[PDB]
RNA sequence: GCGGGGUGGAGCAGCCUGGUAGCUCGUCGGGCUCAUAACCCGAAGGUCGUCGGUUCAAAUCCGGCCCCCGCAACCA
RNA sequence: CCGAGGGUAGGGCCCGUGACUGGGGCGAAGUCGUAACAAGGUAGCUGUACCGGAAGGUGCGGCUGGAU
RNA sequence: UGGGAGAGGGUGGUGGAAUUCCCGGAGUAGCGGUGAAAUGCGCAGAUACCGGGAGGAACGCCGAUGGCGAAGGCAGCCACCUGGUCCACCCGUGACGCUGAGGCGCGAAAGCGUGGGGAGCAAACCGGAUUAGAUACCCGGGUAGUCCACGCCCUAAACG
RNA sequence: CGAUGUCGGCUCGUCGCAUCCUGGGGCUGAAGAAGGUCCCAAGGGUUGGGCUGUUCGCCCAUUAAAGCGGCACGCGAGCUG
RNA sequence: GAAUGCCGGCAUGAGUAACGAUAAAGAGGGUGAGAAUCCCUCUCGCCGUAAGCCCAAGGGUUCCUACGCAAUGGUCGUCAGCGUAGGGUUAGGCGGGACCUAAGGUGAAGCCGAAAGGCGUAGCCGAAGGGCAGCCGGUUAAUAUUCCGGCCCUUCCCGCAGGUGCGAUGGGGGGACGCUCUAGGCUAGGGGGACCGGAGCCAUGGACGAGCCCGGCCAGAAGCGCAGGGUGGGAGGUAGGCAAAUCCGCCUCCCAACAAGCUCUGCGUGGUGGGGAAGCCCGGGUGACAACCCCCCGAAGCCAGGGAGCCAAGAAAAGCCUCUAAGCACAACCUGCGGGAACCCGUACCGCAAACCGACACAGGUGGGCGGGUGCAAGAGCACUCAGGCGCGCGGGAGAACCCUCGCCAAGGAACUCUGCAAGUUGGCCCCGUAACUUCGGGAGAAGGGGUGCUCCCUGGGGUGAUGAGCCCCGGGGAGCCGCAGUGAACAGGCUCUGGCGACUGUUUACCAAAAACACAGCUCUCUGCGAACUCGUAAGAGGAGGUAUAGGGAGCGACGCUUGCCCGGUGCCGGAAGGUCAAGGGGAGGGGUGCAAGCCCCGAACCGAAGCCCCGGUGAACGGCGGCCGUAACUAUAACGGUCCUAAGGUAGCGAAAUUCCUUGUCGGGUAAGUUCCGACCUGCACGAAAAGCGUAACGACCGGAGCGCUGUCUCGGCGAGGGACCCGGUGAAAUUGAACUGGCCGUGAAGAUGCGGCCUACCCGUGGCAGGACGAAAAGACCCCGUGGAGCUUUACUGCAGCC
RNA sequence: GAGCUAGCCCUGGCCAGGGUGAAGCUGGGGUGAGACCCAGUGGAGGCCCGAACCGGUGGGGGAUGCAAACCCCUCGGAUGA
């Protein structure tokens, strides 16, 4: 539910922010929280490598369990949700019924005080993580594994979530939030429930201060240059692309495939993206 | 104005210095030059 | 300067590859309709911008002339 | 002190007027088509939307003031 | 107080028929479409037939000249929440009524904003026909929109 | 071409005369006034503005008149730009 | 003898420019061979959020003293940051190390690379971050938190006493954190005092005064007081914190829950130790047994890990505390007391500058702290001024032109000019008032105006304190006084109307462009299913991202509003298990060489045979493109209409003489006396047009047009005045340039613009201040232009390769 | 060679004073309940004026300079990209 200002300066007047409304506790949880090294896009050669990076707020990495099927059958209660600088998504602390506390991504419509668990046998309620293969066909779903034991790769972001379309063998079918049509063992564990914080989308920068304090530094055109750096470069005066609109590196980015093809997974993905 | 030439002692050691040069292949082959021309000191001097 | 063009009344084939001018419309004559248009059956109309030239033979190939379109006219 | 009024500055209303521009009314025998009245030759009308030289056309829903 | 009929409204859920797309099977020279055709589709294997999957929208028979609502309007089925209303008994209040300038709310379709959704249909648009023309009527395609949520718009042959 | 800086303005002049005015003339289709045309004449004089980078030109208000040219299209070791 | 030759020497310019901020000097007395320049005194001026003081870099003896003056010092020099010599820097507590980690670097294990080398977990290194025990005063020519005095404190070793399950590189707690705003109470600092202490002073008309001038503190263990921070207590269970665990986490139960208690800092006090002005004598003495008190102001610093709010969500590790494991419980650790032990390096001096970076004693550059007083609303602004520090290392005269910086100007008032360039005007605060339009915030300081000092009287509220006096802070009303003038000095917007471009704050061509360019939120297309795409790398390995399609890459467009038409023939991208072509390879019809022969060897048709290309489709916010001629209406004119040719399709809405219009100053209207610009229209748009977006848009702009008001030295049209130069004298003394020169004018001639040739004319010899026409003056082997089978950057459907990808 | 300059990383530091007055909160009004209106409080912002600090708009000066980019006047930003 977005919050939106007055425009009592220019840039406010577009401005908008998430209401926070649902996070209930505002300093991290000390002995889940480790420094995140920021790179500024340089890679161990020192060399940029993605254009474009640095500067942002300073911030604290939050532990995620991306794994759950550690702590079977451990039942615990969502002790409280937190705001999270390195994701999308909300996080939900945990407290086991083990005296361990930990992270997770906090799916929608998950309440402080309620009780989750993981498990083959873990009741389908919002919050719990199973194995793909003992979750009803039909159900949205989160936090998905893409192989068994590897961790949850799949859909992660604020209000993505994967929907289980039936089974086949060993694995089970997704529509990933891509929209791909997609195989993934049923042994990849797997959280019930969207990914909360759907409103993330309508948010509105508002002004080019607000892009820089997340750690992104000013995007310049290609067509903004010269011809030593970049095929659009050059021209007297404004130009069209007057060429295959093309990246700093030459190669065309307007429809140009770029999956590799004879990459092991295409046995496992059914139909590719939709829109 | 401001000009070029800014002495810092700890920045002249760590990146002329003996163990710099020692550090590295054309490092080494510059002292093994400054050496063989005879030079009096191999290396800027720096106050530590 | 460079390229292209001028042919029944109008707009276009024919020229490249010499002998043969054609397509739509319009015009004239008859039909149908009470009548007009549409539509139907017939028909007439150019002698190829102009003057030369090559040739047995020129709309056609070459030259001069007059128009007509398009392109160019840059550096100080 | 007040004070006719003069002066400076800035507002409101009204009238006249203006290159040009919008449609309107009217005008015996202009040009294009033929939308409506017969089921008017696609039943009409309609609110709205988009489109088209023009009447109009089409979509969505509505009305019978529609013939059978 | 007791009782009754109903597509009255809102929310969550859910069932079958059908169209379309996709995978598989089988099978061959056409299918589609019209006044008649052409475009389009099809030997790169279509149409027709069978199994499977996805998805959206709309609810056949019951269905009526029917019912409900103040109007606009409301139709598969289920649960919850909720409005109006009729009848009976003749128990209670004791004119507490009627209408209603303003105000406020509701308000079909189309339309607009932000997200979603998208099977079918279809303004615009393209193509094929017809025609003197055909910016139409007929045919093949086809984008908004049609659908959901929230917020606007506030019109009508909003008619009895 | 081992450099002869360049339009226009400003400033400062100076020269030519095919003379714009003022001085002196002949002819006139010169009544007078005012003109036209040509001759002699370079002493002096030859305005202030609107537009535009402009030179030029058009315009406004005047004037006796609002001349045309040369001087490296005079003049940037004088200024402007 | 020449190479703008090379090295050196010495000339010319020339006694010329200059002598480095216009903050400024004068005299008296010293010293000395010599003094504007050194020392002393008095007078004058300048800085005073600095031009004073402290620290950090960097510098490296420049510090202090004596003796010197050849060179260095832009003059002088007896002086100096200069020469010679001697002296000077003292720490368990300040800083760094014997502690800890940050990025980063290094790097057992491991990985990769022809070699050299590249990675890489732990670990190690790495600081202005964390952690850690000293404050006041005195002393030297020169050091002092270092020496000394006083009063405190830390660690290590050992011993004693008492206490305890002691024990760790292991577990846990803590350390531990943002931005804005901010409470309570204090301190730093400051103002005042009729109080306390003081040498003295009474002038020149008055004052012996409740007079003037000066000062009225600093540090301090325990304890106590005030203010704060931090922290619940007990039990039972336990499967989690990679062993264990009484710890921590989780659950339950009881008690206490704005507290208290305990604990920890700041401040106050505090045994005690210090300091102590003017003035007057000569840095010292005295003052002095100095006094050392009260009221106010009050931090941005302290209590601090305080509070609240917000989104962009804010290091690590050790010290420390707690838990246990080995082990050990004659130990060992904890607490108190005592003695002993306590290392290495820095410490001088400059430090907004004459000692650092700029070749210089260079108007430049250089991070942190302190930075007093009064007044102006505030303030670190501005004027003056304290402490302190300076007058900037050539001077003295003169009183021209001209130059700079500055002041004023009659009448006019933009007539100046490309342009109001420049300079005026305006100017702070309080009050009144304030338009179109608008995205409802704005536009706004709109515009426009009134007030502003001083005196007397009355009066309202607050802080402190006590509720009162005093002090301090906001105000209200009356009556008056003076001047040309009351933010009396200094600092301190000129305004309005109207277009173009760009939404906006931002960014840029260090050093000729700040803009309309870039960026920007936002919009769209497209790639990407995660060992992602993409990027750097031979690779390993990294970034992407400890992210996961509401995410990440690429591209265009550029807030927002209303919109974004038609063409898929060509190029690109996307789809297409057919067909055509296609390399190595498979195949082997049929040949060939050689051998006496088995054989060995070479060539080789059909046919199977990948990507690619061809072929069939799709695709525009992909590359891109969006017609011609002729005719037609009952005045004419013009054509809603038609005919025909061509295209893949023929430019829609909107806009239009435009940042685009050639003809062009189009035409018409507005504004002006006059308008090639400007504004509004028209439309035959040379050559607008829809994300290289079209058309608009409130606000915004050191952008670019046009107009008006205000005011002016911009101008008519110039005048005067001021200072710094220019000039003269003493001192010091460059420069480019220079074939040599005894270097006139005209008309000619000459390689075509002659001081230098001809003919004439003019002209005594040499300077100084000035001006710039010439010496085709100087500077730079022309940037334009061409030439060179000269070079480099860039492009592509030029050629040929290579990475990469298939 | 990144002791200049460009970007990023880690750790610190800096930004006088004044002006405007968002959301929120409270109260009041309004209503069936609301939206909403008013007042007070509050203290938001690539907000406003302006030093330090960061700049470099226009003009003048300087041009063998004080300076191989400086000086004066003026001007932009100054809680933030
Ligand atoms: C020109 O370069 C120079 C001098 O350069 C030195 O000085 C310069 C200032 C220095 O610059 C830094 C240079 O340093 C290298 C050097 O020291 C030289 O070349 C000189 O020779 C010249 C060659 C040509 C020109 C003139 C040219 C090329 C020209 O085009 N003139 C045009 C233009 O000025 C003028 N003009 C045409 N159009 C329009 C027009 N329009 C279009 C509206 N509107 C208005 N003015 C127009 O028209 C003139 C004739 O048509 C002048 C001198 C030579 O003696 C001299 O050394
Ligand atoms: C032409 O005029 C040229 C101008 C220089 S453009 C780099 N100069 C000619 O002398
Ligand atoms: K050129
Ligand atoms: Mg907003
Ligand atoms: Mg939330
Ligand atoms: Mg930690
Ligand atoms: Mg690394
Ligand atoms: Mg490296
Ligand atoms: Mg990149
Ligand atoms: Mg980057
Ligand atoms: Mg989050
Ligand atoms: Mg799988
Ligand atoms: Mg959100
Ligand atoms: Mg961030
Ligand atoms: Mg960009
Ligand atoms: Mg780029
Ligand atoms: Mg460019
Ligand atoms: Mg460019
Ligand atoms: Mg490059
Ligand atoms: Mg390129
Ligand atoms: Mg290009
Ligand atoms: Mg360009
Ligand atoms: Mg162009
Ligand atoms: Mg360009
Ligand atoms: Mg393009
Ligand atoms: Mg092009
Ligand atoms: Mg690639
Ligand atoms: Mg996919
Ligand atoms: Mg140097
Ligand atoms: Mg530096
Ligand atoms: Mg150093
Ligand atoms: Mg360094
Ligand atoms: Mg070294
Ligand atoms: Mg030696
Ligand atoms: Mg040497
Ligand atoms: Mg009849
Ligand atoms: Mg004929
Ligand atoms: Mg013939
Ligand atoms: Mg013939
Ligand atoms: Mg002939
Ligand atoms: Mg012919
Ligand atoms: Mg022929
Ligand atoms: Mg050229
Ligand atoms: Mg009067
Ligand atoms: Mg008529
Ligand atoms: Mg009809
Ligand atoms: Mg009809
Ligand atoms: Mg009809
Ligand atoms: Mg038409
Ligand atoms: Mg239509
Ligand atoms: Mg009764
Ligand atoms: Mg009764
Ligand atoms: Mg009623
Ligand atoms: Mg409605
Ligand atoms: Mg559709
Ligand atoms: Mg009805
Ligand atoms: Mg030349
Ligand atoms: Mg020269
Ligand atoms: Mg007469
Ligand atoms: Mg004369
Ligand atoms: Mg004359
Ligand atoms: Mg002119
Ligand atoms: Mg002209
Ligand atoms: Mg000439
Ligand atoms: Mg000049
Ligand atoms: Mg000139
Ligand atoms: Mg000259
Ligand atoms: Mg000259
Ligand atoms: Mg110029
Ligand atoms: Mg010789
Ligand atoms: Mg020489
Ligand atoms: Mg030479
Ligand atoms: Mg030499
Ligand atoms: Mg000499
Ligand atoms: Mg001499
Ligand atoms: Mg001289
Ligand atoms: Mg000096
Ligand atoms: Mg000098
Ligand atoms: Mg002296
Ligand atoms: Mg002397
Ligand atoms: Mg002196
Ligand atoms: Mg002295
Ligand atoms: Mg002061
Ligand atoms: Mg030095
Ligand atoms: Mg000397
Ligand atoms: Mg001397
Ligand atoms: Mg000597
Ligand atoms: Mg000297
Ligand atoms: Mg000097
Ligand atoms: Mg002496
Ligand atoms: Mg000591
Ligand atoms: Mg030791
Ligand atoms: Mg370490
Ligand atoms: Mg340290
Ligand atoms: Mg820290
Ligand atoms: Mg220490
Ligand atoms: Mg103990
Ligand atoms: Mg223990
Ligand atoms: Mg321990
Ligand atoms: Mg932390
Ligand atoms: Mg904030
Ligand atoms: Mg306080
Ligand atoms: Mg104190
Ligand atoms: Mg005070
Ligand atoms: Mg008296
Ligand atoms: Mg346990
Ligand atoms: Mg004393
Ligand atoms: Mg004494
Ligand atoms: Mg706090
Ligand atoms: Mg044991
Ligand atoms: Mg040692
Ligand atoms: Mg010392
Ligand atoms: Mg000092
Ligand atoms: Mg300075
Ligand atoms: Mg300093
Ligand atoms: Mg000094
Ligand atoms: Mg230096
Ligand atoms: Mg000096
Ligand atoms: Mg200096
Ligand atoms: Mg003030
Ligand atoms: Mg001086
Ligand atoms: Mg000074
Ligand atoms: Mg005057
Ligand atoms: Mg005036
Ligand atoms: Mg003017
Ligand atoms: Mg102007
Ligand atoms: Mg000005
Ligand atoms: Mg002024
Ligand atoms: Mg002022
Ligand atoms: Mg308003
Ligand atoms: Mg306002
Ligand atoms: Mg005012
Ligand atoms: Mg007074
Ligand atoms: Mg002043
Ligand atoms: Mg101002
Ligand atoms: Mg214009
Ligand atoms: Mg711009
Ligand atoms: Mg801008
Ligand atoms: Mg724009
Ligand atoms: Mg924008
Ligand atoms: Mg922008
Ligand atoms: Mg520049
Ligand atoms: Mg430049
Ligand atoms: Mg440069
Ligand atoms: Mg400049
Ligand atoms: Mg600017
Ligand atoms: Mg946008
Ligand atoms: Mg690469
Ligand atoms: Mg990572
Ligand atoms: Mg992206
Ligand atoms: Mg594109
Ligand atoms: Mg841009
Ligand atoms: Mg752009
Ligand atoms: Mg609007
Ligand atoms: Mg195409
Ligand atoms: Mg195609
Ligand atoms: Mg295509
Ligand atoms: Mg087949
Ligand atoms: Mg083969
Ligand atoms: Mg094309
Ligand atoms: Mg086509
Ligand atoms: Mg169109
Ligand atoms: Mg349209
Ligand atoms: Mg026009
Ligand atoms: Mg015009
Ligand atoms: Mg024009
Ligand atoms: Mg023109
Ligand atoms: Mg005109
Ligand atoms: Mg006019
Ligand atoms: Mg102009
Ligand atoms: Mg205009
Ligand atoms: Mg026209
Ligand atoms: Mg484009
Ligand atoms: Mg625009
Ligand atoms: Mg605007
Ligand atoms: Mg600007
Ligand atoms: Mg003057
Ligand atoms: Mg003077
Ligand atoms: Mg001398
Ligand atoms: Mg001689
Ligand atoms: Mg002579
Ligand atoms: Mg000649
Ligand atoms: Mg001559
Ligand atoms: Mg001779
Ligand atoms: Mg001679
Ligand atoms: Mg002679
Ligand atoms: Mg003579
Ligand atoms: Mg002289
Ligand atoms: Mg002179
Ligand atoms: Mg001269
Ligand atoms: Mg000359
Ligand atoms: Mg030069
Ligand atoms: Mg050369
Ligand atoms: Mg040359
Ligand atoms: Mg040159
Ligand atoms: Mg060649
Ligand atoms: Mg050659
Ligand atoms: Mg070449
Ligand atoms: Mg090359
Ligand atoms: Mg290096
Ligand atoms: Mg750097
Ligand atoms: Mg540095
Ligand atoms: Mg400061
Ligand atoms: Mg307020
Ligand atoms: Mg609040
Ligand atoms: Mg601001
Ligand atoms: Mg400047
Ligand atoms: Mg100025
Ligand atoms: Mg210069
Ligand atoms: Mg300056
Ligand atoms: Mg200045
Ligand atoms: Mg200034
Ligand atoms: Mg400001
Ligand atoms: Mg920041």
């Amino acid at each position: 539910a977005v919050k939106k200002f007055k425009p009592y300066t220019p840039s406010r007047r577009f401005m908008t922010v998430a209401d926070f409304s649902e996070i209930t506790k505002t300093e991290p949880e000390k002995s889940l929280v480790k420094p995140l090294k920021k790179t500024g896009g340089r890679n161990n050669q020192g060399r940029i490598t993605v254009r474009f990076r640095g500067g942002g707020h300073k911030r604290l990495y939050r532990i995620i369990d991306f794994k759950r099927w550690d702590k079977v059958g451990i039942p615990a209660k969502v002790a409280a949700i937190e705001y999270d600088p390195n994701r999308s998504a909300r996080i939900a602390l945990l407290h086991y019924v083990d005296g361990e506390k930990r992270y997770i991504i906090a799916p929608d419509g998950l309440q402080v005080g309620q009780q989750v668990v993981a498990g083959p046998d873990a009741p389908i309620q919002v919050g719990n993580a199973l194995p793909l293969r003992f979750i009803p066909v039909g159900t949205v779903v989160h936090a998905v594994e893409l192989e068994p034991k590897k961790g949850a790769k799949l859909a992660r972001a604020a209000g993505t979530s994967a929907q289980i379309q039936g089974r086949e063998g060993d694995y089970v079918i997704l529509r990933l939030p891509s929209g791909e049509l997609r195989k993934v063992h049923g042994e990849c564990y797997a959280t019930v429930g969207a990914v909360g914080n759907a409103d993330h989308k309508n948010i509105v920068l508002g002004k080019a201060g607000r892009s820089r304090w997340l750690g992104r530094r000013p995007h310049v055109r290609g067509a903004a240059m010269n011809p030593v750096d970049h095929p659009h470069g050059g021209g007297e005066g404004r130009a069209p692309r007057g060429r295959p609109p093309a990246s700093p590196w030459g190669w065309q980015t307007k429809g140009l495939k770029t999956r590799k093809r004879r990459k092991p997974s295409s046995r496992f993905i059914i139909a590719r993206r939709k829109k | 104005m401001k000009r070029t030439w800014q002495p810092n002692r700890r920045k002249r050691a760590k990146t002329h210095g003996f163990r710099a040069r020692m550090r590295t292949p054309g490092g080494r082959k510059v002292l093994k030059r400054r050496r063989q021309k005879g030079r009096w000191r191999l290396t800027p001097a720096v106050r530590k």
